[PDB]
């Protein structure tokens, strides 16, 4: 009841001894193996620690030192993204003229003529243009040397020290106990006002003293080298008031609360810096700031040892109602005793983020000079994209493991989950009509404006021009944001973002920056198109989550596992009723969604947005505004999009995008490759190997491990796998390419 | 319905049955082997043809076969 | 009781939940109206047989007779045909 | 240490060994005599 | 207090009683229209059927056809419609001459909801259901007629 | 000898709330299915067809659509809990048929009662070709 | 020549690709300062296109319409060195491989568990096998003779 530290000493032995023993972890795979079948199970069951045993405290462990080993990776990596910003880089030439020189941060060694790959990127640097946009977050952060990158680097390669000596420590040493980990209200606490609070306000804190102050010169003009170093800002604060005014006052205005004083770097204008292209820095550190406030008051809603502070399970059991019975109570004990409840659950809220950023990040550009790289954003979009995707489709996953191993009514019972099995039937039923019903109603019109334009009938389609159907709702919505500043919003200058309000069309360097965004019967059709999309994958995977346990065709599948491939040919056949099976077909429809919301947005931007800009105020886009009249049918995005974007990858050979041209065709093999092992079984494939082994056999070299063709669940991995990463890497070819190229 | 025969080389192990989820195998008395019983297949007309009793029999070839015949409502496995 | 060897029609749910079982709320006159020109198409092979020959020649007829101001697969072509890449 | 030796003979580790000792002298003879066609030395 | 209830208080029959399914307005509403009147000579109940349907039919195809601009023509796309009614007239009767034989009985149900004996609906049989599509048929192009009969002082005409 | 028990009706029914996984017509006018048990006490027990449904102590009867739903109902209250079952099937006459436990002992245990059905006295490998079999209505394992 | 071919020393397109090859690289080596670093690789670079067209024309490579080295497979003496010469090199390292790896699984077949010195490789054994390759064709040859290399009845 007492909140507490709590830790056992020496758990496990540090020893090599089970390094060379594979397969120690299960006690079946241990014993070395008799078929090649054994090699595979290895690495699939390298990571399921709850089945490796049934201890929840032991499972905790593992997870916490996974976790461990996990953030030191993620601190390696950013090593190396500082240091190669430092070692191989030209990001003392992009500071200086970020509007041409394009940002590189990998050199090519010579060796087979691979050196054509670093190509010309300006500021007198050959190498590979990098999109994943660190120049412009060094910039906005302040940095300007390559010692800083330096020591950045060497920062995060101690703090990859660091996270790999805690996990080895939590799990070899003091490795805490279960009623630690259970400690949900205490958690949640630290993680509101300690992690995200605090860590808010640390970056508001550096915003105001390096990033405004730096940037400020940075935009005036001032030469990097001749800038004052930021700690110059922290000793005599005339350099700060010079900049800023209000700092000569010294945190006066803050305790005696005439906060109205800091209005000079804590500003509400919003809109974009028409010198950058990115967000107001002044309104970014006052976000942090007000960001800071929220989460250090909201790390405060949980009780732990000082009475004071909510219980989570009272707040669960007191939300009943007439409709769902007891509803609540029960799912405080279940997400403190499954970690497939908690991964479904923060898997499908952390894509689903991850996607609310990639929207955002475009819309609003954050950092100086990113909206005018357009590789970059086109890159930080469709990344964090599929990141997303792939996000919630595993939070289908566990949350269909959760239903195999995690749940019992006898022990722990939700009134909800068993009112919604309880017509699973009707749920699923009802999502099924919703996702025909779309399919008619947005790919169905595609069909038709291709069979009237094929027809010579173009005022029989579905246009701008002849069947208009207006995204009226959408329309009217940015036009209310559009009017916000000044009424509903009197403390913003302008909008919120330039994709609202009428004109005020920002650009920086001859290229545009942000513009607003016509809306009209194309994107009233590819909107539709997402929703059905969605509703599909969505469809796919809660189907396989609720019919996980038990079925009408099968009444035991919860006792077949969550992962087997089927359960006969009988019934009629039974192939792929697993979960697992459900997840696997999940993937492909999450892909063929989130490509085509990439898609949407390269053609929207291309089309509408991305453009040069004359001195007289006259923009031509990349496109010429093509999207109001060949979006609306399938041929014309085989056409103008694919036929016509693809031209730059198809014609990269002989100059430094070449590598893109040799990946297009590579993911073209890998995505066909994949299409062995989804239309095949693995019975043909082992009879084949049959006459192999006789071969071998024959010549006195067959081996003891003997060969067994893919299980039927591997054969589905390996295919969505390859499918995935075939159409994936293809349209990152094409992507890169197409934009580098072009923008 | 879908035909299930038992051979003799069945050792008696009982396996057939117990996997079967529409109890359609028995063990009934024999001199054959060793464990006194074999298996039989009396109540095909509720088989479903999941070869779940395939997946359990140890001996080499198989003595549980379950061939695929004519569906019926009881071997498609509907509720409806 | 919900579980009745005897009558297995409430055993199993045989019910008519929505079924008014209540008499004619068409007043007479206006019934026999329709009871007597309905009539001769209340025999399902009949009609099946004036359907698809009463349908097939009324399909025929709008089809053989159809206006080049309405088809233009009628009007035909109105300008002067046009020239292969290599031939006519 | 007899452990650490029986891990570093694994299948994975023996096969990046093995192979990034094969890529670098194909790469120091591709490095030494760059491009070639064919056996020139007859 | 709980809202949801089994069907008829048998919780082992695959179905739920909810205020879109067991509710006074929603059994009353169904119990009202013609395909529910258990009690009422399936020509008669076609013909409503049919009124109704008929009658809507024009309006889509009218202001989505072809010659919905070429107003010298388009408002006899009610043709179309009637079209339709005469294919479903047709799917109504071959239904029929599949699903009932001449001298079978009712399927439908001969219960009632509180367990009493009922008579069952006619209309699942082969003369009442070919009364119900020569029902459907008079009134579905005579719904037609009457829909294209109307023309003038409508917004969307 | 060995003499099954008839269906009693009017035994008590789990309690259960009601789903979307019960009967549906095929009860109505093809067949449906039974299973009985005892059980010691109040449970709770998950169902082949939905949710969790309350055990009533002692005598239980419960209405499935299919024999698996019956079969595999009955293994997990023989497993989890430790219950003896039977099930039967009910045509629309009203007529009752006795399936399993069919000896009263379970098929897995062997009983001196029953007969040999479709036991083909050679090894598997033994069946002759498909053409000795041609124009015939006869299969090679028939035999 | 063969085939209707020229030698590469006698084609005009073939030298017309070494020129426009070199001059694509002198063009983007004039936008670099002479002492730069980009201008060495790029002036690396050009040494290294002249060394590979001239060694190309230096040993005897026939040439196309298309100004690109064809090789003849034929068996034509004056052009073992492509295929015929780095093929018999190829296939003795090919045969020590196969060799290798065959007398290390027949090593190991008759050990208690074979498997477990298949997924952890014995090096100690491997070490000790890996030259005995260097006699494949002698050491197979002599087994094909005694009746060692292929299993009797298989
Ligand atoms: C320059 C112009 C003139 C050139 C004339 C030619 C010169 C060639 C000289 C070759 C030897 C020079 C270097 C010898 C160093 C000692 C290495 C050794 O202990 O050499 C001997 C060893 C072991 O010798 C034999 O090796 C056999 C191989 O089986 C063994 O294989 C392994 C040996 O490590 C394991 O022990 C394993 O358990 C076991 O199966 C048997 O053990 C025999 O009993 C044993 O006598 O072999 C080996 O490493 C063979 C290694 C040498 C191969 C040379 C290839 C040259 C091409
Ligand atoms: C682009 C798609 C694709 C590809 C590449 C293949 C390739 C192959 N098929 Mg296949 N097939 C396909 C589609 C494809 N198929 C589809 C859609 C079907 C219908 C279901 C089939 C059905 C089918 C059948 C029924 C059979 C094959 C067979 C084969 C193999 C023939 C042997 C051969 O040619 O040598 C090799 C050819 C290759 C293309 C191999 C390329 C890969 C090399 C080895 C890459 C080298 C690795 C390199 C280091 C990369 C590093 C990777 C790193 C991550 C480790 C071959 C590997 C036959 C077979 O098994 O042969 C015995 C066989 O019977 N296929
Ligand atoms: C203000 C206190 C605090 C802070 C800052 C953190 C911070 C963090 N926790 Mg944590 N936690 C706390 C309290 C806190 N926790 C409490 C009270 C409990 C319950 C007892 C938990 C239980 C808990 C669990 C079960 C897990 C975490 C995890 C994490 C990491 C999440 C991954 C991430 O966000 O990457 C962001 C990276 C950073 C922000 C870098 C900063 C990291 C600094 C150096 C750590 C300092 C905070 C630490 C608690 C101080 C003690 C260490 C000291 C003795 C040396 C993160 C670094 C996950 C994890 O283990 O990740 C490895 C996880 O599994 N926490
Ligand atoms: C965790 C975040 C953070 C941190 C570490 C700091 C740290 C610091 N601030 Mg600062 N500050 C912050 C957030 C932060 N601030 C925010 C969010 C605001 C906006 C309200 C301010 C506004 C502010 C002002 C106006 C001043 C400082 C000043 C200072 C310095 C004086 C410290 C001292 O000597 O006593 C110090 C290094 C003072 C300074 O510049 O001292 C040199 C000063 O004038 N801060
Ligand atoms: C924080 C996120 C997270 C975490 C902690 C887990 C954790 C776990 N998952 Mg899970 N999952 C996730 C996200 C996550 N998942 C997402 C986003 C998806 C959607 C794709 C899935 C879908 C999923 C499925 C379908 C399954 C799991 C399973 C599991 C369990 C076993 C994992 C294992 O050992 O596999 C071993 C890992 C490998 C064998 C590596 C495979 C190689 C990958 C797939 C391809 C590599 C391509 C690479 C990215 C780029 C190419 C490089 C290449 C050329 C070299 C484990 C507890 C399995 C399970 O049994 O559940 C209990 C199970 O079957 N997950
Ligand atoms: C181009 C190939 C293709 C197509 C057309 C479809 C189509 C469909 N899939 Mg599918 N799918 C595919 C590939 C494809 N899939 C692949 C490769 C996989 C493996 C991963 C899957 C896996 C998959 C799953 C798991 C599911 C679907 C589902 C669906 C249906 C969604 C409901 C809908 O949209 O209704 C609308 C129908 C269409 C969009 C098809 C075109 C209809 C045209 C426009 C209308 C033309 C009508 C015309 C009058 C025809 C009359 C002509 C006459 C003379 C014959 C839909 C029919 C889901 C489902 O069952 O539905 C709920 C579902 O669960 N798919
Ligand atoms: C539903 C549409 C809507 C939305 C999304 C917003 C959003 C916002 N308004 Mg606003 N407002 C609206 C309608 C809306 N308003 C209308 C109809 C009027 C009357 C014409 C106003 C008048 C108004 C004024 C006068 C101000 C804002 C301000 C603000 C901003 C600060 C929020 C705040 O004041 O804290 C919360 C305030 C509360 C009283 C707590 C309300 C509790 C909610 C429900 C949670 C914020 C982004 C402030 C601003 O300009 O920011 C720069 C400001 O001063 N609004
Ligand atoms: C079976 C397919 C195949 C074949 C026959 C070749 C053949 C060749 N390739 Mg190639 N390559 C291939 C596939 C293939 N490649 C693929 C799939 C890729 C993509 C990854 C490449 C990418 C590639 C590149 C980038 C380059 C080549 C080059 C070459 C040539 C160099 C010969 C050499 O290394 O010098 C001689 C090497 C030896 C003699 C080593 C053997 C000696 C041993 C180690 C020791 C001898 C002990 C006695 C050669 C003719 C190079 C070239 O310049 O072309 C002219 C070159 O730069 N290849
Ligand atoms: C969220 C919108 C759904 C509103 C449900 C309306 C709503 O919230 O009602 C609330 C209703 C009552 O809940 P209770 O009173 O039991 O709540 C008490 C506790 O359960 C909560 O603490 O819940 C239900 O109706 C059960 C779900 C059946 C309804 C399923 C319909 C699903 C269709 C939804 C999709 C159409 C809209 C899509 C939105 C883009
Ligand atoms: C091709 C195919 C196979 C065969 C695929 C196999 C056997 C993959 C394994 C091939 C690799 C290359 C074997 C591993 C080789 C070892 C790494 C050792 C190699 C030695 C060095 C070169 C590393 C299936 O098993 C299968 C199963 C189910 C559905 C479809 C399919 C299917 O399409
Ligand atoms: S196939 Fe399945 S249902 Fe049929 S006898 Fe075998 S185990 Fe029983
Ligand atoms: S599984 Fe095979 S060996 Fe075992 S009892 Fe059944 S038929 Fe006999």
């Amino acid at each position: 009841p007492e909140v507490k530290i709590l830790v056992d000493r020496d758990p496990i032995k540090t020893s090599f001894e089970q390094w060379a023993k594979p397969g120690h972890f299960s006690r079946t795979i241990a014993k070395g193996p008799d078929t090649t079948t054994w090699i595979w199970n290895l690495h699939a069951d390298a990571h399921d620690f709850d089945s490796h045993t049934s201890d929840l405290e032991e499972i905790s462990r593992k997870v916490f030192s996974a976790h461990f080993g996990q953030l030191s990776i993620i601190f390696l990596w950013l090593s190396g993204m500082y240091f190669h910003g430092a070692r191989f880089s030209n990001y003392e030439a992009w500071l200086n003229d970020p509007t041409h020189i394009r940002p590189s941060a990998q050199v090519v060694w010579p060796i087979v003529g691979q050196e054509i790959l670093n190509g010309d990127v300006g500021g007198g640097f050959r190498g590979i243009q990098i999109t994943s946009g660190f120049f412009q977050i060094w910039r906005a952060s302040g940095i300007t040397s390559e010692l800083q990158l330096y020591c950045t680097a060497i920062g995060a390669l101690v703090f990859a020290a660091l996270m790999l000596f805690a996990g080895w420590f939590h799990y070899h040493k003091a490795a805490p106990k279960l009623v630690w980990f259970q400690d949900v209200e205490s958690m949640l606490n630290h993680h509101l006002a300690g992690l995200l609070g605090l860590g808010s306000l640390s970056w508001a804190g550096h915003q105001v003293h390096v990033s405004l102050p730096i940037n400020q010169f940075l935009n005036a003009g001032v030469d990097p080298k001749e800038i004052p170093l930021p700690h110059e800002f922290i000793l005599n604060r005339d350099l700060l008031a010079q900049l800023y005014p209000s700092f000569a006052e010294g945190a006066t205005p803050f305790f005696t609360l005439n906060w109205s004083k800091y209005a000079d770097f804590l500003t509400f204008r919003g809109g974009l810096d028409p010198l950058t292209g990115g967000l107001w820095l002044t309104d970014i550190a006052h976000h942090h700031l007000a960001i800071a406030i929220l989460f250090l008051i909201a790390g405060h809603m949980y009780r732990t040892n000082w009475g004071i502070g909510h219980g989570i399970k009272d707040i669960l059991e007191a939300h009943k109602g007439p409709f769902t019975g007891q509803g609540h109570k029960g799912l405080y004990e279940i997400l403190t005793t499954s970690w497939h409840a908690q991964l479904s659950i923060n898997l499908a809220m952390l894509g689903s983020l991850t996607i609310i950023v990639a929207h955002h990040m475009y819309a609003m550009p954050p950092y100086p000079y990113l909206a005018t790289d357009y590789g970059t954003q086109l890159s930080l979009f469709t990344h964090h994209m599929w990141i997303g995707g792939f996000l919630i489709v595993g939070a289908a996953a566990h949350a269909a493991i959760f239903m195999v191993r995690d749940y019992d009514p006898t022990t722990r019972y939700n009134d909800l989950l068993d009112r919604v099995l309880r017509h699973r039937d009707a749920i699923i039923s009802h999502l099924n009509w919703v996702c025909i019903f779309l399919g008619f109603h947005s790919f169905g019109l595609y069909i038709h404006n291709d069979t009237m334009s094929a027809l010579g009938r173009p005022q029989d389609m579905f246009s701008d021009t002849a069947i208009q159907l207006q995204p009226v709702f959408a329309q009217w919505i940015q036009n209310t944001h559009a009017l916000a500043p000044g009424t509903t919003a009197p403390g913003a200058t302008t909008s919120t973002s330039l994709t609202w309000g009428g004109g005020d069309l920002v650009s920086v360097g001859g290229k545009v920056a942000l513009l607003p965004i016509p809306l009209g019967t194309a994107d009233f059709l590819v909107h539709h198109i997402h929703a059905f999309t969605i509703h599909v994958t969505v469809l796919i995977l809660l189907k396989g989550v609720l019919f996980a346990r038990s079925s009408r065709l099968i009444p035991d599948k919860a006792n077949l596992g969550f992962r087997f491939p089927c359960d006969g040919p009988g019934r009629g056949g039974t192939c792929q009723v697993s979960a697992w099976d459900h997840v696997f077909l999940g993937l492909f429809w999450m892909y063929n969604a989130i490509s085509v919301v990439i898609f949407h947005f390269s053609w929207k931007m291309q089309s509408d947005v991305w453009g040069s800009i004359n001195d007289q105020g006259v923009v031509t886009h990349i496109t010429g505004g093509n999207f109001a009249q060949s979006s609306i049918t399938i041929n014309g995005w085989l056409r103008d999009f694919l036929w016509a974007q693809a031209s730059q990858v198809i014609q990269s050979y002989g100059s430094s995008l070449s590598a893109y041209g040799l990946f297009f065709l590579g993911a073209h093999f890998v995505w066909a490759f994949s299409l062995m092992f989804l239309f095949s079984g693995r019975g043909y494939w082992q009879e084949l190997i049959e006459s192999i082994v006789w071969a071998h056999n024959k010549l006195k070299v067959a081996p003891a491990t003997q060969p067994r063709a893919l299980s039927i669940v591997q054969g589905r991995a390996v295919g969505v796998t390859h499918y995935l990463l075939g159409g994936i890497a293809t349209t990152w070819a094409f992507f890169l390419a197409r934009i580098i190229a072009v923008g | 319905s879908h035909s299930v025969k038992i051979y003799d080389t069945c050792i008696g192990c009982t396996q057939c049955v117990r996997a079967c989820p529409t109890d359609v195998l028995e063990m009934i008395p024999w001199g054959g082997c060793k464990a006194k019983q074999i298996a039989s297949a009396p109540r095909t007309e509720d088989c479903v043809g999941c070869k779940r009793c395939e997946s359990a029999c140890p001996t080499d070839f198989l003595s549980v076969r379950v061939y695929l015949w004519h569906e019926t409502t009881r071997s498609m496995g509907l509720a409806y | 009781v919900y579980f009745d060897l005897e009558d297995l029609g409430n055993t199993t749910g045989q019910w008519d939940l929505y079924g008014s079982d209540a008499p004619s709320p068409y007043n007479s006159l206006q019934s026999k109206f329709f009871e007597t020109f309905a009539a001769p198409f209340t025999k399902r092979g009949l009609l099946l047989k004036f359907l698809i020959l009463g349908g097939g020649s009324t399909l025929a007829y709008f089809s053989a007779t159809a206006s080049g101001d309405i088809l233009p697969i009628k009007k035909g072509p109105q300008l002067p045909p046009q020239l292969g890449p290599r031939l006519g | 240490m007899r452990d650490l030796k029986t891990y570093l003979s694994v299948a994975p580790v023996a096969s990046t060994l093995w192979f990034a000792a094969l890529a670098g002298l194909l790469i120091e003879i591709n490095r030494f005599f760059p491009d070639a066609l064919t056996f020139p030395f007859f | 207090y709980q809202v949801v209830q089994p069907i008829n208080g048998d919780p082992f029959i695959g179905s739920l009683e909810t205020p879109v399914t067991s509710s006074p307005l929603v059994a009353w509403y169904l119990s009202n229209l013609p395909g529910y009147r258990t009690a009422v000579n399936p020509l008669l109940r076609g013909i409503e059927v049919g009124l109704a349907h008929g009658f809507l039919l024009v309006g889509p195809f009218v202001k989505a056809g072809p010659l919905r601009n070429t107003e010298i023509a388009g408002q006899a796309g009610s043709l179309a419609a009637g079209g339709l009614v005469v294919i479903l007239s047709i799917c109504l009767t071959i239904y029929g001459i599949s699903s009932f034989n001449e001298g079978d009985p009712s399927t439908a149900p001969s219960l009632t909801l509180t367990g009493r004996k009922k008579q069952p609906d006619q209309l699942q049989t082969a003369d009442g259901w070919a009364k119900f599509t020569g029902g459907f048929f008079f009134g579905g192009i005579s719904g037609v007629i009457w829909a294209f009969f109307l023309l003038y002082v409508l917004d969307l005409p | 000898g060995f003499t099954p028990p008839e269906l009693d009706p009017n035994t008590p029914s789990p309690i259960f709330g009601g789903s979307t996984g019960g009967l549906l017509r095929k009860a109505q006018v093809e067949e449906f299915y039974v299973i009985t048990w005892e059980s010691p006490k109040e449970q709770i027990f998950e169902m082949p067809t939905g949710g969790a449904a309350i055990m009533r102590e002692g005598p239980n009867l419960l209405k499935l659509a299919r024999k698996e739903q019956c079969l595999a109902l009955g293994t997990r209250l023989r497993s989890k809990y430790k219950i003896k079952y039977q099930f039967y099937r009910v045509f629309p006459s009203g007529e009752v048929q006795y399936l399993h436990p069919k000896d009263g002992v379970y098929p897995e245990k062997v009983n001196p009662g029953r007969q040999g059905v479709g036991v083909n006295f050679r090894s598997i490998g033994k069946n002759v070709s498909p053409i000795e079999v041609k124009f015939t209505g006869k299969q090679p394992y028939d035999l | 020549d063969i085939a209707g071919l020229t030698p590469c020393k006698d084609s005009k397109q073939f030298a017309k690709r070494e020129k426009q090859s070199i001059k694509k690289l002198e063009s983007s080596l004039k936008l670099y300062a002479p002492d730069s670093a980009p201008a060495l690789a790029i002036n690396a670079t050009i040494e290294k296109t002249k060394r590979r067209f001239d060694n190309y024309g230096k040993q005897g490579l026939l040439c196309g319409a298309d100004g690109l080295p064809h090789l003849i497979v034929s068996g034509d003496q004056r052009h073992w060195g492509e295929f015929i010469t780095p093929g018999i090199l190829f296939l003795y390292i090919a045969g020590w491989i196969g060799w290798v790896g065959r007398s290390y699984l027949i090593a190991i077949r008759d050990d208690k568990k074979p498997t477990q010195k298949e997924i952890i490789i014995d090096v100690p054994l491997a070490t000790g096998l890996v030259f005995r390759g260097f006699s494949w064709p002698i050491a197979a040859y002599r087994e094909l003779l005694n009746g060692e290399l292929v299993a009797k009845d298989v």
